């Protein structure tokens, strides 16, 4: 009856008069746990909806004539684009920041930081930072093992060093995740088949610096992996991390199932899985040990953040539900102890994030 | 290029 993670809606986008049609993939962003934007042509005119989470029966909404809006993680700093035509507004200030003209469309973009926008064209990334007058600079060209894949994701380690590109298809009739990894410092790129990565900083005792991981999670032809990598040269001094790969199990009845998110919780060290058909999974950071598993719902969560209050993860799913999932700090170590039976992890986690319940095993 | 926004 006690669960290490603890569930909260925090919204219904419908009791805010969204229309169902405009909940999906391409209408409606959530960069950061700060905002929602949600696109609706309401009559003939194309507006943006913006909702403050701090303030959320009261949204704004705004005509646009823009084909993509993403605001920024912390502040009401919105990027706009309509086809090459990107614009950066301060909306307090109703003053356009910045401008750029692409000379490719840009089909996916997101902020990589406080201060970055990442671009992806069809055949390259690039990076805008809203420093200064600083333009769009070009990262790394787009692998041949993404052509003609859907973009849905892209995601890079605290420093901006190692950058991940994620596109999806239909091959022999499932969804085939094709990533791209790419080390700025030594300009190469790796193909990778992975659904869902995030990036994580981790100090293991006994190291003066932190170590930087690469997560992903693939359903393969092998089935479903979890990998956990630490990429680039350890600092030195520092003892390396030791590759981490488990399994992901899909019960036989969502054998058409697939990993679509992940963050990972640096307060806990855990990592959170979302899978397209509703399925919750936490894994240990340090091991890869699976913690739990469960259904949310039959409704496909389309997009995720971090939930920063919590340490977790928050989404929305095609109905408008915005669903916070983190960790219930009271029961995590009892939970691990008794219903997993892994005193070991269970002790060690106690420690680790400074935790409850490992006093008694 | 016109503003993609209008705040008026």
């Amino acid at each position: 009856q006690i669960l290490p993670i603890r569930f909260q809606e925090h919204l219904q986008l419908q009791n805010l008069g969204i229309n169902p049609a405009n909940i999906g993939f391409s209408t409606l962003t959530m960069e950061s746990d700060k905002f929602i934007c949600i696109r609706e042509k309401v009559g003939e005119q194309a507006q943006v909806v913006i909702i403050d989470m701090n303030d959320p029966s009261n949204p704004i909404r705004r005509p646009i004539s823009a084909d993509s809006a993403i605001m920024n993680p912390a502040s009401k700093v919105i990027a706009l684009k309509a086809g090459k035509t990107l614009q950066i507004f301060n909306i307090e200030m109703k003053s356009k920041m910045k401008a750029h003209t692409m000379t490719d469309d840009v089909t996916f973009w997101k902020w990589i930081s406080l201060n970055t926008v990442a671009l992806v064209t069809d055949n390259a990334v690039y990076h805008w930072s809203m420093e200064g007058e600083s333009q769009p600079v070009k990262m790394f060209d787009r692998h041949s093992s993404l052509a003609g894949c859907q973009i849905i994701n892209y995601r890079t380690d605290a420093k901006q060093k190692w950058l991940l590109l994620t596109g999806i298809s239909a091959q022999q009739n499932r969804v085939v995740g094709a990533m791209q990894l790419y080390s700025v410092d030594r300009k190469v790129s790796q193909p990778i088949e992975g659904h869902a990565a995030s990036f994580a900083q981790f100090k293991m005792e006994g190291n003066a610096e932190e170590s930087t991981l690469f997560c992903f999670a693939v359903r393969g032809q092998a089935g479903g992996k979890l990998h956990i990598i630490e990429v680039g040269t350890p600092p030195t001094g520092n003892q390396p991390f030791p590759k981490k790969a488990v399994d992901v199990f899909f019960p036989p009845e969502a054998q058409n199932d697939f990993p679509v998110a992940m963050q990972i919780s640096e307060k806990h060290d855990v990592v959170f899985l979302i899978t397209k058909y509703g399925y919750i999974h936490l894994y240990d950071l340090e091991t890869g040990t699976c913690i739990y598993m469960n259904r949310i719902s039959g409704e496909t969560i389309f997009v995720t953040a971090p939930h920063e209050a919590t340490a977790g993860i928050i989404g929305v799913n095609r109905k408008g539900q915005v669903l916070s999932v983190c960790v219930e700090e009271e029961n995590i170590i009892p939970y691990i102890t008794n219903v997993l039976q892994n005193p070991d992890l269970a002790l060690r986690m106690a420690v680790r994030n400074n935790l409850a319940g490992a006093e008694e095993l | 290029a016109a503003d993609l926004i209008d705040f008026s």
